[PDB]
């Protein structure tokens, strides 16, 4: 079954989904590596600031990721 | 397919957005059943010549949205050198300028502020384009003329 209910924050800018590998843009915004990887197939750009963007240029968020697994896990009780 | 289950899901919050926060003049759903189908309406800009007339659009969404710009388009007639016979708008939001950021709400406040003040130096009907630069009074007497008899 289960769902979300996610708290925002973990959930993508764009799609709204549940993040499973939060990356950084150089804008700043975090976006699910897997949402933002196909984005990047029809235009090489940030889908904000429009500014250039290609897969180098996408830095890891572990901090956040850990903090969804965690609370996956924490939805695993009661 | 996932990539269109995906887009399906977004095009609800989208909805569901509208519904939260309803844009200028603007209204757009659904065309019941069919979730990639919506009709818009807008109820001509009180800064245009258009006002007080009901122009009605169709909003078909691509299966890759909105990594795909929205085809929309209008069914009312209206006179403006952005908009032709057929209901094509010329707007670089729903071309080669889409960004998946880019929502519906967004786009019908583009197209309003459009129907106040068109582009005219790169016209989708010239023969109107040439009215709105030379004669005004004849651009806006017209458009209203339209208005009259075809959105209402």
């Amino acid at each position: 079954i289960d769902y979300s209910d996610a708290p925002d924050e973990f959930r993508d800018p764009l799609m709204d989904t549940l993040m499973t590998d939060p990356v950084r843009l150089p804008s700043g915004t975090i976006m699910d590596r897997s949402i933002i990887l196909r984005h990047l197939l029809n235009s090489p750009t940030d889908p904000f600031n429009r500014q250039t963007l290609t897969e180098s240029m996408l830095e890891p968020v572990p901090e956040l990721k850990e903090q969804i697994q965690a609370w996956m896990r924490e939805k695993q009780n009661s | 397919h996932h990539m269109n289950s995906m887009a399906l899901k977004r095009i609800n919050k989208e909805l569901s957005d509208l519904a939260r926060d309803p844009p200028a003049q603007c209204s757009a759903g659904p065309v019941g059943d069919d979730m990639f189908h919506w009709q818009a309406t807008i109820m001509g800009p009180n800064d245009s010549p258009y006002q007080g007339g009901v122009f009605f659009l169709t909003i078909h969404f691509p299966t890759d949205y909105p990594f795909k710009p929205p085809k929309v388009a209008f069914t009312t007639r209206i006179y403006h050198p952005n908009i032709n016979s057929n209901g094509s708008i010329c707007l670089d939001i729903l071309r080669s300028q889409w960004s998946p950021a880019l929502t519906i709400s967004k786009v019908l406040l583009s197209i309003c502020s459009l129907l106040c003040d068109p582009n005219p130096d790169d016209p989708l009907v010239p023969e109107i384009a040439r009215i709105y630069k030379t004669d005004r009074d004849k651009y806006n007497r017209i458009s209203r003329e339209w208005t009259q008899k075809y959105a209402m």
